[PDB]
């Protein structure tokens, strides 16, 4: 079975390339701008 | 005297040879965050 006529058919194709370059700061998140919380979070270590 | 957060660089023999503040210059804050005195090219994020 040999084709006798054709058809050109555009087909979209979507791909993600990047997400939103977020960024999180400990001392502002973990601590509500308090200082004692900053002392404790400094006591925990190098998580930030 | 002020309430600071210094970074004391000891030596082979065992005494504090050099140090860097953590509020003197933004580059000093950069060294204070990177935890060394070798800050290569590039944008760093130190504080808020």
């Amino acid at each position: 079975a040999i084709p006798t006529n054709f058809t050109i058919s555009v087909t979209t194709e979507i791909l993600p390339v990047s997400m939103t370059k977020t960024s999180v700061d400990c001392t502002m998140y973990i601590c509500g701008d308090s200082t004692e919380c900053s002392n404790l979070l400094l006591q925990y270590g190098s998580f930030c | 005297l002020q309430p600071r957060t210094f970074l004391l660089k000891y030596n082979e023999n065992g005494t504090i040879t050099d140090a860097v503040d953590c509020a003197l210059d933004p580059l000093s804050e950069t060294k204070c965050t990177l935890k060394s005195f070798t800050v290569e090219k590039g944008i760093y994020q130190t504080s808020n």
